[PDB]
């Protein structure tokens, strides 16, 4: 959860030096983002999730 | 330490790379552009062991006749496009010998080989995400839960487009019962971005060209009815979109090669003539 | 389950290996780890994977079906003296999240049932205790239509008779399915529709088939009526055990609409955030 | 917790050995015996210190919160269907001070619930037993809104159902804290303000942080309700197990006030005794 | 005897003297009239070792460039003195290169070499207790509970003082927000008398000039963030209250000097700079 | 103090552009200076810090007597030193 006791860190992303393309080519591009765990990663104390819920 | 003693008969009562040649049968595919090739959970397609088989008839095993690549309608990726899907076997329904074993018979079990082409030159954009889905259950477009019928479940090799958003048909008289397949909720409710659990490769325009899949065979029964029973189902989406030189209007093929693998056939009779849309 | 793998310590590294870039179009993901990128300290692990197995994944008992019954009388007719309940995981939300984690499972199965009962009036005197007859109807058998018919003998239907205040009453059931595995889901029909048959015939709903047909529970109360009623409510708590499963796929992230994948609400389930907003 | 040593007789003594006179500047305790300083006999000691040991300390069930709940009708606004209790020892004083003897700890837990009900009027009938809900929300999970919204199909949330007149339901816990130890103490912020934002951004509470956040418990009757009202109430007992213990600190002196360490009355603890008055 | 059997998998669910030379760094302490030195719980500190490092990257440990002696402001020593506090790391937070280390990291970790010299002639009475207190949090001054904020909380080198009696902030509009630790409290709730429970050491004027403490990293976690948490807490109470021939008005300095020992930096960035009081 | 150091100058272009830059590391590199005073550049001038200085194409003399700039003044093909670039 938004803890911060256990607050985990800021993620960013910079240009080092800029994207240069030449003519002739799209001057907009696209840059996708991935996550997954490593092989340390673990977790405990099984609960129930907020991501799904019922009505009535 | 601690110490248990089960006191039931029944268990349940316990305590819990980029060069590469694929020749099937007659067909070859030479790629240069290639991102490698994925095997579906690292499992090959295979035959039937007797060990799991179900049926006790002889099969029949076309090999070569059925067992090669044929290719599909190309589709057209532009801008606006969303992207498709195709089911398989349905796909192939239509596909020489191979379709002719699969209505001939009660019972198919294939694999598949899988190969998505889409060549642009070096100044073009975009990333087209190619998953197999085992089970790939579509959502429907009516209040009417499960009501998709058969003829739009199986498009054929033509296959289906996905949607930007979700319209619900509200035609009583005669309703639609097709599929409304959003994009980003990946036609089954599920936010596309974790599709990446599934089978797939990445066609990125200035890496590859291509993609290929090895599909096993995988259901929970060792042979079923192909008819009834679509195994896998690809979807291709566009992750990132067209683009290229602001010329506009750009519009690059996509071409869908398919092989069946290690087809096993079962229950010969009278050849089945499903509905048509 | 078992533990982790240890952290090794990595100085500083200038060479031609470059475990940092990859390409994500072959699918594979990198298997990187921290010392690869920074230098990194010698870590004994000692953290271990034993609650992400799929057996404690699964292995709580989740409430599927709340299924209400009525002691008042005969005579009345809006009082439901006995109630079937098609068995299903489909009628809750969060262990069928959790199973569909998974197009395929295999397990036993734990049934629990909390009954709860209580009157609805006052002026009409008091009861004695209550003991409720649960019957295990598989498909093909005949179904009850009176709280009292022949069908309750259940000379080869399995039953649980429950005394009112025991402890919830409790049966175990092997994997029962009649393919290999349970089908989370099934893509496909039924029936396969025959050309020149009429459009009313062939016709299946889709993704619907006999691989979730696991029969239903009737629930009554063998009492007799008092001259008050009582209403009853049996709560079924159904725990995996011994769980297989195969083919991850991504979680439901929008509300469940019916026994299949379809959706017709809540269909914008992320939030606003800035892009460069921390 | 092991035997204590003999006492050895002693003589008198006449020398320069002069383990009386110390200096306690040093911070060091002088561990003199009564030998040193008088006369003793042999005597075979056979007192232990079993009692004194920090698991015998805490091995007692200590009652840490009261919820209370209430089964009369959704109309009824008065009545509080479901009630959540943040996870704290902090609500009761004897525990927490027998607990703040020390800066920090690591234990499992062992939860003991005790459940009363009782009738609230006379003139609306009577009610069935009831079972009760104790819903574990970790920090992060939906939180119910209503007694019977969806977050109650704990498909992940560990649940406890307890049925009234059973004995008191019970479970025990692993130490879950995230750091190495449970900290009793925390003496600093869960931000940093930094130079240049507004005071109103990055102001934390003293002493507050994410390691004493372990979520709540939401308790429900499941019950429908009955024509007339019944009130429960849930006692939480919470038994410290396999104690490990650092850092003593002198125990409170004044009564608590808050969840830190601050005092606003009672600041005279101590009486009025003569100096020369024995 | 008796017999235990487990029937459950987690085991959570089963049955419960006088002269002395210290050299750190460049800089060196003479003492003569040392009353010995205290190791906190017997613990010298030391460097994370591998088999508790929780952060991956890299630590840095600057070693002598910040593992020295660096003295704080000093305070005077009264008849109506009640006693100071400081917080470590946060009475060194402008001190050298361990600051900026310090300020520069995410991750902080450092054991303590605190020494207290407070000199008096042989015709001067007091005495002082030094206490290390892991943790020593300190009551705030308003009904509102934890109410004390980050600038007060942490004075840097100055510290703070006890005080004799408690006194209630009542001004709503501005807000103190500052501690208020009594003395006979200890600042915490807690008799001043049982402080002795934590590492300590008395300077009787009579015996001894000096004090020094080898604090170890005492902490839940094996490093934690400096700006955030402060490890350790120096209190200083006078036990016998200074007097010196009847002559009245005295007062003699009291300094303190503290050297960080095994610093570690974990999660270099750009310098944190905390808001001001 | 006493230091080595690894210079790493970067530089980055596209394959449409010319030019060529030389990097070099002088031990001792004194620079001339701008008066007809030798060895008259002031501390301040010569630590210009980490903006450092530009060459010059050609020789100025600073004739400023009330308030002279006592700055360097290196010529870019004499290599401000009197040598030959
Ligand atoms: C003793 C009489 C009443 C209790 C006996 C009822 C037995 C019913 C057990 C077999 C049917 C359910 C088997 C498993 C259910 C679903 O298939 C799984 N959730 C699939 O994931
Ligand atoms: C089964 C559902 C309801 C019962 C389960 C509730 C589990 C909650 C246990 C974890 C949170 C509490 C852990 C320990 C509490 C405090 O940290 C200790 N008193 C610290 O000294």
């Amino acid at each position: 959860i938004n803890d911060s006791f256990t607050e985990g860190g800021y993620i960013s992303m910079f240009y080092q030096t800029r994207v240069v393309v030449p003519l002739s080519t799209p001057r907009k591009m696209d840059i996708l983002g991935f996550v997954s765990a490593c092989n340390d990663f673990s977790v405990r104390l099984l609960r129930d999730t907020t991501h799904i819920s019922q009505e009535a | 330490n601690y110490t248990t003693i089960n006191y039931y008969r029944d268990s349940a009562s316990n305590a819990a790379d980029r060069v590469m040649q694929l020749t099937l049968g007659n067909s070859t595919i030479t790629t240069q552009e290639a991102a490698n090739s994925v095997v579906a959970y690292g499992r090959w397609p295979e035959y039937i062991k007797d060990s799991e088989a179900n049926p006790v008839d002889q099969p029949t095993e076309p090999a070569v006749a059925a067992c090669r690549f044929y290719t599909l309608d190309t589709v057209t990726w532009r801008k606006e496009s969303r992207g498709w899907w195709w089911k398989l076997p349905d796909a192939l329904k239509d596909m020489g010998l191979f379709g002719q074993n699969m209505f001939y018979h009660y019972l198919g079990r294939a694999g598949y080989t899988v190969h998505v082409q889409c060549n642009a030159s070096k100044f073009h954009q975009g990333a087209l995400g190619v998953f197999a889905v085992p089970e790939m259950c579509l959502a429907g477009d009516s209040t009417t839960h499960m009501f998709t019928k058969y003829e739009n479940a199986n498009p054929g090799e033509k296959g289906g487009e996905f949607k930007g958003s979700f319209t619900l048909d509200t035609n009583a008289t005669n309703p639609a019962r097709n599929f409304c397949p959003v994009d980003y909720l990946f036609g089954s409710g599920v936010l596309a971005g974790n599709a990446f659990v599934y089978p797939h490769q990445i066609i990125n325009l200035r890496t590859n060209n291509c993609a290929t899949l090895v599909l096993p065979y995988v259901n929970s029964l060792s042979i079923d009815s192909m008819t009834k029973h679509n195994n896998w189902g690809i979807a291709i989406l566009p992750l990132a979109p067209l683009d290229f030189a602001t010329e506009s209007s750009t519009e690059i093929p996509i071409t869908l090669t398919i092989a069946p693998m290690c087809c096993e056939f079962n229950g010969l009779r009278n050849i089945t003539v499903p509905r048509t849309q | 389950a078992n533990n982790l793998p240890d952290t090794q310590s990595s100085g500083p590294a200038h060479s031609k290996e470059t475990p940092a870039l990859t390409a994500v179009e072959t699918g594979a993901t990198n298997p990187l780890v921290p010392s690869d990128t920074v230098q990194t300290r010698h870590v004994i692990q000692k953290r271990t994977r034993s609650e992400s197995t799929v057996e404690s994944f699964f292995a709580r008992g989740a409430c599927v079906a709340i299924i209400e019954v009525d002691n008042d009388a005969p005579t009345k007719r809006a009082s439901k003296l006995f109630s079937i309940w098609k068995i299903t995981y489909k009628d809750t939300v969060q262990l069928r999240r959790k199973l569909e984690f998974f197009t395929y499972s295999r397990f036993d199965m734990e049934l629990t049932f909390v009954v709860t009962s209580n009157y609805t009036d006052a002026n009409n005197g008091h009861a004695l205790n209550q003991v409720y007859q649960i019957m295990y109807i598989p498909p093909g058998a005949p179904i009850p239509g009176k709280w009292n018919d022949y069908t309750w003998q259940t000379s080869s239907n399995p039953s649980l008779f429950y005394t009112y205040g025991a402890p919830p009453a409790r049966i175990s059931v092997p994997y029962v399915g009649i393919a290999n595995a349970y089908s989370h889901f099934y893509d496909g029909f039924a029936k396969v529709p025959l050309a020149g048959q009429a459009s009313t015939e062939g016709d299946s709903l889709y993704g619907a088939a006999s691989l979730n047909d696991f029969g239903s529970l009737a629930v009554r109360v063998v009492n007799d009526h008092n001259p008050t009623k009582l209403t009853s409510k049996i709560r079924v708590y159904m725990k995996p055990k011994h769980v297989r499963v195969w083919c991850p796929r991504p979680p439901r992230a929008v509300p469940y609409y019916g026994p299949g994948v379809d959706y017709k609400d809540g269909l914008a389930p992320l939030p606003e955030k800035g892009l460069t907003t921390y």
